[PDB]
């Protein structure tokens, strides 16, 4: 496929893989299937998942670090909104939020040190 | 929350 090489997209690639590594169950790897979860959009305005984040990255739809981060935060916040607290999914989203926070803090520092956050 | 995704029981 096409492949764009800029320092910012290089950083987003690394950061994204670092985030996905924290989702040990691959719970967030793909869109929630609306065909199996027909009430999902009743609750969720903008679904997000890591496959979609990767495609956004590669298309140059993230132009700054904030916008990338906002989509990671959606993954988490959507999951916490839709699923009940006692579910494995909710609990997975809490773990992801806390581990991903550290990843994003480090990466943002790098984006700022380069002229690119 | 909504109806729930299968396979979520802890």
């Amino acid at each position: 496929g096409p492949l764009q090489l800029t320092p910012f997209l290089i950083l987003l690639r690394k950061t994204l893989e670092q985030l996905q590594e924290k989702d040990t169950g691959n719970i967030f790897s793909e869109p929630v299937p609306l065909s199996e979860v027909p009430d999902y959009l009743d609750h969720i305005k903008k679904p997000m998942d890591f496959f979609t984040m990767k495609q956004n990255l590669e298309a140059y739809r993230y132009l700054n670090f904030d916008d990338f981060e906002e989509d990671f935060n959606l993954i988490v916040s959507n999951c916490l909104k839709y699923n009940a607290k006692d579910t494995i999914f909710y609990r997975a989203a809490v773990r992801l939020r806390e581990q991903g926070g550290a990843v994003l803090r480090q990466a943002r520092r790098q984006a700022e040190k380069m002229g690119i956050d | 929350s909504g109806r729930g995704k299968q396979g979520g029981k802890a």
